[PDB]
């Protein structure tokens, strides 16, 4: 999943 | 759009059972499982910039429904999927590295694919 979409993932 | 009704071929079966399967299993493939949801992801102008969206879930569905007449059309859909990603996103984004790693595996499997297409 995304912290910031496309930019930095959370998973 | 294809110019003929789809077929089952040795190359298309390779795209489904080798290419899609090998890509899907990697832990960094998940952003490509479904169409880009530009609403949930709040992606401004995504559909203004990307006129032909494509994803691996759509490719897999097309393969299972014999949408393609030739694996050349399937390979073009993969190429569209990766190229869209590089066109829309920024150089340092996570998604670009994930696409680069998947695209390398894609090209490796294309190099290993049977060179002639025969209908099954």
């Amino acid at each position: 999943w995304w912290i910031i979409p496309k930019v930095k993932k959370g998973c | 759009n294809p110019s003929k009704p789809g077929r089952k071929t040795n190359q298309l079966q390779y795209m489904q059972n080798v290419v899609v399967k090998t890509l899907w299993k990697h832990q960094f493939a998940w952003p490509f499982y479904q169409p880009v949801d530009a609403i949930k992801l709040n992606l401004p102008d995504y559909h203004k910039i990307i006129k032909n969206p494509m994803d691996m879930g759509t490719i897999k569905k097309r393969l299972e429904n014999n949408y393609y007449w030739s694996a050349s059309e399937c390979m073009q859909d993969f190429n569209t999927m990766f190229t869209n990603c590089y066109i829309y996103n920024k150089p340092t984004d996570d998604i670009v590295l994930m696409a680069q790693a998947l695209e390398k595996i894609f090209l490796q499997k294309v190099a290993q694919m049977p060179q002639e297409e025969v209908e099954l």
